[PDB]
């Protein structure tokens, strides 16, 4: 398997970064009976899901890792058919109710109650808790109050702001900061020593960390790709490998900066259409485009300020809209006008 | 005492030729009625434009005397339950009423876009099972919300809002059939108030005829419950913001007019302000629409109307 | 064990145990002396003792045993909608009134009605409140309502007219800190100097949120070893409050005004996982209440913070919004 | 029958004509006529306007205003109209806002960039792109369901991060090793419950310099035949 | 004994005006073109009196048989009221040939699904049943229900008529009301007699001596749960004159101690600022635009302290143009 998955820590002892959080999780697992509801919030690819699984293993055992998958169908008012992919285990459940759109609440109430009927307790891990609707969060608070005896919720999110105060009061907030570049370098060094990868110097690993912006998953996958390209021998001159969509977005940024015209906008539209059609989210496209534009060295302070203002405006418009290409094209046109 | 027959009900279209707008769709329906063998169809368009009325007229033309029992109209969002309405559909469809060979039993479903995928699939199965005798017409607002298997089997017809010419033609026909004394300005006012709403236009015409007998602008505006267009025009075209706010306070807000009526009349009046350049009219319409959207989201206060007037004045002074 | 939240555990038992609400308690005692209890509208700042006082009044009205069967506590804000709350109220009213025992009758007045308490009533819509008024009118014979709210002006006039209104004054800082200190001493919670003041400041004087945060801090302190005192950093972490040092660094980066430095700092800050909304709130608190900025700067920054908060409330990217806000502030 | 499909083209061409936006042309073709043009086939008019508003040569440019500023203002209005359309078509059913969506999506952007059609009126490409995006999202959902037990990521994280390395572990070895990499490719697929259909679907998710169509076509047919035969000759985890 | 039911207009004489509705409906009945009517307007204008007078004129001695009076706010349920409508429509009498009238009071309180079901029922039974729908606001009804009903708007009562009715109630109930309290009550009720009567009854009840005590404006504002103009004026004066710290402290203290929501405070401040004499139009433009934006953002949630400081900053910045 990929090195990101093969060397993922399978226990609280195998975690290497954020020692304080590891000690806190060990203390939490030392008293399984009084386990509180948890809400782990932090940047993507920092190890939240890995830490949740390690805590579950500490409480129950290795059997949490013997994971099964099952599609569960829910009967709802209006007689609609909804299917949810539950990753279950003989000790815990994992759900992503946001995949059910605005039906997530009726998905949760039907499911969690059932679990409470099937039961010391069974843990439920809710992914993307920040993207749940407010009604779903109210239902989650109701299930926390009613079924605290048999249900312990472990919510994972990238930002706790969308979470409601009633949930925050009844749950333990756990902040998971992204690892420092030194810790990422240490992890990559352990991976390359395990995989017997040649290194001209350790600085290459440092560069990889600086390329991942604190994203451990991205850094590990980038290291694997670089090793595969360089015949398992990384040199100091080995270029940093970026994903296809990031390269496309950087090319788009260079095109926008170089030429500002209507034809350039027309071709930027085709580039954006390709990116959107190949499952690149609109918010990701906008954020990457904005932060590539802000890194151009030929733009002055006024241009960058206008760019970030337009980015904020059209980010709000993307969050309030349906057709993403409309807002992306509007943002690019405004940036082109600002630069010219 | 006797029977009550309002004009909106008496002059509702019965045959296909009684419909004014949607020339292409009406021509298609007339051809279908002429050659017989009505295919399954999906009529899509904005709500309130009488989409179901056209297929009802088609059913009247196809069956006629057998219309009273050979046509089943139902609502997909019935509060009684989707299961019970589906069972009613099946029971009606499996029946074998004697009909001429060139005609078929007809089922009309309204608000079909709200059905779930499973219900739509079940309806497709039921339609296929009894396709030899029963044909289906689905009325919807959004055509994309109907699943592809249903869309492929049906012919798509699109219904649009009636233009002012169609409303004028229908009103003239009603007036001629009712020997109603009128003036050009009265009909212009009625058409102005009802933006393609044939039922509202007919109701306003009947109320004006009953209240005053002669249909002119003054009597129409007295009958019409919306704010008077002259007052809204004075509010919009006032050269001073204080004058506009005073007009809004005294003549519209304190007169019991809701904010929705105020913004709708402002939109209608701004569309027709020929004295103003079209760019300024478009800017004013954009501001009015923004405040209308804010009102429809639940704010609907007087402060929103005051801000709309302030923005309109700011645009006017350039 | 008998685990119970400290908010419900330390509620006053009788009306005489309410500390600062002299006026409301006196008026409620006068009303209780009268044989008739009208509909009550408790309004005031959150965490002042509205629910505590209504519960104490109920306990004195019925008794420790009968009061649980004579009380329907609902939260219209947290419920699905009007239908659920109104149906629950209708079922509670239609339910037969529990017969008081000999001891309850001989020890307490035991009035022949039941009390329905609504929490966060002001959050209801106008239609919901009109429906609630209709339901109250229908069952006014055997039920007396108590509407608990922060803003009496959010309740429609027809519903507010039927209720005698009780205003609860905001708790003094000394009273709230004394209550928190008493709770901490009873529960053997070791707190460093200024921890309770920090908790009150984070809760903005809300004693309910302060007690909840103190209990959470105690629970966290049990997990950590060595039995060390709870410190302000721990309670800031538990409440999701950005440390003051990071806020000072943000302010300095804005003051310098370099776009690249601000962008770099925001990028390195978004990796620490701190909430952007907390940063916006703390920046507003810092800048608005600062004597080193003139009127024009605050006039502009209030609108800047308002726009940023409005855009953040729509579920947008925190990084972009925070960077835009910081750059806009730095350009002032 | 073809006139039904031709009508949106005629509406888009008429609404982008600059003559009806001059002072004289406004009187002959008022704002009500343009809103009525929108309300004829209101499903396609905003899409056609958004598609064709960049292909004009404007004749209504204000003095000191360039074409790029006009198209930026038109795009701003188009995005506002998209927000209004989303609010209209949601469960709120605010159909009374249809006239407003007439101006925000069709009339105002056309007024900003009205002129001579520099080319031909092209049909909206948003429908085909939306269908393609939906198909690829279904494929990504299937792949994520297959690989969920091995990868610690969500669907978007699987697309953005895992797939580039899966390309290097599932397609790159073929180019450099011929048919000798079939065993390693099958082992990697088995480690994630990836079928041959999933292998085919994965290679379709790459853009720009990572497009795999020509690279896969360049692979000898013997290698592909050996790969599929070896896959079909052994049982796989499920 | 509610005061709303008492003093209710029982005849057209008690109605100040609006005889045009009666004459139009009479002509509709005479010509046999009576549509489904929708009377909407503020309570107490005379919708119920008008419809019952028309029903009595049409039928006479058989009023109880040909008329079905229902209240949609009775909350019995959709199915029960639908069954009532169907069994009233199905009970035709040979000796009482004619259409049957159904009055539905306070129909604007129904949910959208109930309104759609009612519209479907109206279409189903339109052959022999005529529907009259009474509402406080026509915009609260669904467009499908609105389109099928001929609309009649009842204008709000003139201030002179409201004052005369208030004086009649005061002399009937031996209540003494201060002129300031009367003005406050008239302003708060916004031409709604039901609000006037309810507030007067509640204020009389709250008085320790309901026979020898005069109701002040403070009592009226407390009973209605409305922001006192003095508090709003103090807040506005603090915002306009005092510095930022004092203005912020005063606004927060006043709107937290007195329980005034930020949106209600904004509305009151706008109402007060209507009467201000401004030397520049841009001051009013900025005030209105910024305050409407703040109110719209408040409607969606957001940070309360940030919105309050936004209000203070908006007012301060607008008044920099004089
Ligand atoms: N060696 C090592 N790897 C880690 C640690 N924490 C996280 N990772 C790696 O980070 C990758 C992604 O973490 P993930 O579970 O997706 O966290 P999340 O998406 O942020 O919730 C995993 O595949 C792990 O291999 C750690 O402490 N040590
Ligand atoms: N006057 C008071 N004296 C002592 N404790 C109080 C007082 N007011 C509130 N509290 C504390 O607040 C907590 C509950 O607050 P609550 O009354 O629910 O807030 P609210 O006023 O918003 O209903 C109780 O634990 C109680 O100890």
């Amino acid at each position: 398997s990929l090195w990101v998955d093969k060397y993922r820590p399978k226990s609280l002892n195998a975690l290497s970064h954020n020692e304080e959080l590891t000690n806190f999780l060990k203390s939490l697992s030392d008293q399984p009976r009084d386990l509180p509801h948890l809400l782990l919030y932090g940047p993507n690819g920092t190890g939240k899901k890995t830490r949740c699984m390690a805590l579950l293993e500490s409480i129950f055992g290795p059997g949490v890792y013997r994971l099964k998958i099952d599609v569960r169908q829910f009967v709802t008012a209006s007689n609609r058919k909804l299917e949810l992919n539950v990753v279950s285990s003989p000790y815990h459940l994992e759900i992503t109710p946001s995949d059910m759109g605005n039906n997530d609440r009726i998905v949760i109430q039907e499911l969690l109650k059932e679990v409470a009927q099937m039961e010391r307790y069974k843990c439920v891990i809710i992914n993307e808790a920040n993207s749940l609707t407010k009604d779903a969060q109210a239902a989650l608070r109701r299930t926390m109050e009613k079924y605290s005896k048999n249900i312990r919720l472990i919510m994972v999110c990238d930002s706790m702001s969308p979470i409601i105060a009633p949930i925050k009061s009844r749950c333990l907030l756990i902040r998971c900061p992204a690892p420092s570049d030194s810790e990422i370098s240490t992890i990559l060094s352990d991976v390359v020593t395990n995989e017997r990868i040649q290194l001209e110097t350790k600085d290459i690993l440092k560069r990889i960390a600086q390329a991942s912006n604190g994203n451990l998953r991205v850094s590990l996958l980038m290291l694997e790709s670089m090793a595969l390209n360089n015949e398992l021998a990384l040199k100091s001159s080995s270029p940093i490998i970026k994903p296809d969509w990031i390269i496309v977005i950087h090319k788009l940024t260079r095109k926008i900066v170089k030429e500002r015209s209507v034809n350039s906008l027309i071709e930027c539209r085709a580039v954006l259409y390709d990116l959107l059609a190949h499952c690149i989210p609109a918010n990701i496209i906008l954020k990457e485009l904005t932060f590539s534009l802000l890194d151009v060295e030929t733009l002055n302070t006024t241009n960058k300020s206008s760019i970030i203002e337009y980015s904020s405006v059209f980010d709000e418009r993307l969050s309030l809209g349906n057709k993403a290409i409309f807002h992306l094209e509007g943002f690019i046109a405004k940036v082109m006008c600002c630069l010219d | 005492l006797s029977l009550q027959l309002p004009w909106v009900e008496k002059y509702r279209p019965q045959v296909l030729s009684d419909i004014v707008g949607n020339k292409e769709t009406i021509d298609r329906l007339q051809q279908i009625a002429k050659d017989g063998n009505m295919p399954h169809m999906i009529i899509s368009g904005m709500p309130g434009i009488g989409k179901t009325t056209s297929v009802h007229c088609l059913a009247h033309e196809l069956l006629g005397r057998s219309y009273a029992d050979g046509v089943l109209e139902l609502n997909a969002s019935d509060d009684r339950g989707i299961d019970v309405v589906r069972n009613q559909i099946k029971h009606f469809a499996q029946k074998k009423l004697h009909l001429p060979p060139g005609k078929h039993k007809i089922v009309i479903l309204d608000e079909a876009d709200s059905m779930t995928a499973g219900a739509q699939q079940a309806l497709r199965r039921t339609m296929e099972l009894y396709s030899n005798s029963t044909r289906f017409a689905f009325a919807c607002n959004q055509s994309n919300k109907i699943i592809e298997p249903l869309q492929s089997r049906c012919a798509i017809l699109r219904y649009s809002k009636l233009s002012d010419e169609d409303v004028l033609k229908r009103l003239l026909q009603i007036i001629k059939l009712e020997d109603v004394k009128y003036t050009n300005d009265g009909l212009e006012a009625i058409i102005f108030t009802a933006e393609g709403d044939m039922r509202q236009a007919i109701n306003n015409l009947q109320s004006t005829v009953a209240g005053h007998g002669l249909v002119n602008a003054d009597n129409v505006f007295k009958i019409v419950d919306s704010p008077h267009p002259l007052i809204v025009k004075k509010m919009l075209l006032a050269s001073n913001l204080e004058d506009s706010i005073q007009i809004l306070r005294t003549d519209l807000w304190k007169k019991g007019y809701s904010s929705i009526d105020i913004v709708t009349t402002s939109f209608r009046v701004t569309k027709n302000l020929a004295q103003v350049k079209e760019s300024v009219r478009l800017e004013m319409i954009k501001e009015i629409g923004l405040t209308h959207m804010r009102i429809l989201e639940g704010v609907g206060t007087y402060l929103q109307l005051a801000s709309m007037l302030a923005k309109i004045h700011k645009l006017n002074n350039k | 064990l008998a685990q119970q939240p400290w908010v419900e555990k330390y509620r006053p038992k009788n009306l005489d145990e309410v500390t600062a609400q002299d006026h409301a308690v006196t008026v409620l005692k006068k009303t209780l002396k009268s044989a008739n209890l009208p509909h009550m509208l408790f309004y005031g700042p959150p965490g002042t003792g509205k629910t505590s006082t209504i519960l104490a009044l109920t306990k004195e009205l019925y008794g420790p045993d009968l009061m649980k069967s004579r009380i329907l506590e609902l939260n219209a804000s947290d419920e699905r909608g009007i239908s659920i709350v109104r149906e629950k109220v209708k079922n509670f009213a239609r339910l037969t009134v529990s017969k008081p025992s000999k001891h309850d009758l001989e020890n307490y007045p035991c009035p022949p009605y039941k009390i329905i308490i609504l929490d966060e009533a002001d959050s209801m819509t106008a239609d919901a409140q009109s429906a609630l008024r209709r339901t109250m009118e229908t069952y006014s014979g055997v039920t007396r309502f108590c509407l608990i709210c922060n803003y009496v002006t959010r309740i429609i006039d027809p519903l507010a007219s039927r209720c005698s209104k009780f205003r609860f004054k905001a708790l003094d800082a000394s009273n709230a800190i004394d209550r928190l200190r008493f709770i901490s001493e009873q529960e053997n919670v070791k707190c460093d100097d200024g921890v309770l003041e920090r908790i009150l400041d984070i809760s903005a004087g809300d004693l309910r949120r302060g007690i909840t945060l103190l209990q959470s801090a105690s629970k966290g302190a049990q997990y950590l070893g060595d039995g060390k005192n709870i410190t302000s950093t721990q309670v800031e972490e538990l409440a999701g409050v950005v440390p003051h040092d990071i806020l000072i660094e943000i302010v300095e980066k804005v003051k310098s005004g370099d776009f690249d430095e601000i962008k770099k700092y925001v990028n390195t800050f978004m990796k620490s996982g701190w909430s952007a909304a907390s940063v916006v709130n703390q920046l507003h608190e810092y800048y608005i209440t600062n004597d080193n900025f003139d009127t024009n700067f605050k006039n502009q920054i209030s609108w800047l913070l308002f726009t940023t908060d409005s855009r953040l409330n729509n579920g947008t990217n925190e990084h972009i919004q925070l960077l835009n806000l910081l750059v806009k502030i730095s350009q002032l | 029958e073809k006139n039904i499909a031709l009508k949106p083209f005629d509406i888009a061409h008429k609404m982008l004509d600059g003559q009806i936006y001059s002072d004289i042309g406004s009187r002959n073709f008022t704002l009500n006529d343009k809103i009525a043009l929108y309300f004829d086939d209101f499903d396609f008019t905003p899409l056609m306007i958004q598609e064709n508003y960049l292909s004009t040569r404007p004749s209504v440019l204000k003095p000191g205003q360039s074409h790029l500023e006009a198209v930026a203002e038109a795009a701003n209005c188009i995005s506002l109209g998209d927000i209004v359309e989303k609010k209209i078509r949601s469960s709120e059913q605010l159909w009374s806002l249809l006239p407003l969506h007439a101006v925000l999506s069709s009339v105002y952007p056309a007024s900003k960039v009205a002129g001579h059609m520099a080319g031909r009126i092209n049909f909206t490409a948003w429908l085909g792109q939306n269908s393609k995006s939906a198909k690829y999202y279904r494929l990504l959902q299937e792949i994520h369901y297959h690989t969920r037990l091995g990868t610690s990521t969500d669907k978007i994280g699987l697309r953005l991060d895992y797939l580039p390395t899966f390309r290097k572990r599932l397609l790159d070895p073929f180019l450099k090793q011929g048919a000798d990499a079939i065993s390693s490719v099958i082992e990697v697929m088995d480690d994630y419950y990836l079928t041959k259909e999933d292998w085919d679907s994965i290679m379709e998710f790459f853009v720009g310099p990572d497009v795999t169509t020509a690279i896969i076509k360049k692979i000898p047919a013997t290698v592909k035949s050996g790969f599929t035969r070896k896959y079909n000759s052994m049982t796989h985890p499920v | 004994l509610p005061w709303v039911e008492k003093y209710r207009p029982e005849t057209l004489d008690e109605v100040y005006g609006q005889n045009e509705v009666i004459t139009t409906v009479r002509k509709f009945v005479d010509e046999g073109k009576l549509p489904h009517l929708l009377f909407y307007g503020p309570p107490g204008t005379g919708k119920t009196s008008t419809i019952v007078a028309l029903a009595r004129e049409i039928y006479g001695k058989n009023y109880s048989n040909m008329v079905l009076e229902l209240n949609a706010s009775d909350d019995r349920g959709i199915d029960v009221v639908r069954n009532q409508i169907k069994d009233f429509a199905s009970t035709r009498q040979i000796f009482s040939k004619g259409f049957k009238l159904i009055i539905l009071d306070e129909a604007d309180a129904m949910t959208n699904a109930a309104q759609n079901a009612l519209r479907r029922v109206i279409e189903r039974y339109t052959k022999n049943t005529r529907f009259c729908v009474l509402a406080n606001y026509a915009h609260k009804l669904t467009p499908a229900l609105l389109s099928r009903c001929t609309r009649f708007r009842f204008q709000p009562l003139p201030q002179e008529a409201i004052e005369r009715r208030i004086a009649n109630v005061l002399v009937h109930e031996k209540l003494k009301l201060s002129p300031n309290a009367e003005k406050a009550l008239i302003e708060l009720s916004n031409g709604d007699m039901r609000r006037v009567l309810n507030v007067l009854q509640s204020c009389k009840a709250t008085l320790d001596n309901p026979d020898e005590d005069e109701i002040s404006d403070d009592v009226i504002y407390e009973c209605c749960g409305a922001p006192r103009p003095s508090d709003l004026k103090a807040v506005l004066k603090s915002i306009l004159e005092d510095d930022w710290g004092t203005a912020h402290y005063t606004l927060n203290k006043v709107r937290s101690a007195k329980g005034l929501a930020l949106i209600d405070l904004i509305e009151g401040i706008v109402k007060i600022l209507e009467d201000y004499e401004l030397q520049n139009e841009e001051t009013r433009v900025h005030l209105l635009t910024k305050l409407a934006d703040i109110e719209y953002s408040i409607s969606k949630g957001g940070n309360d302290q940030i919105q309050g400081s936004a209000v203070i900053g908006a007012i301060k910045a607008s008044f920099e143009n004089e």
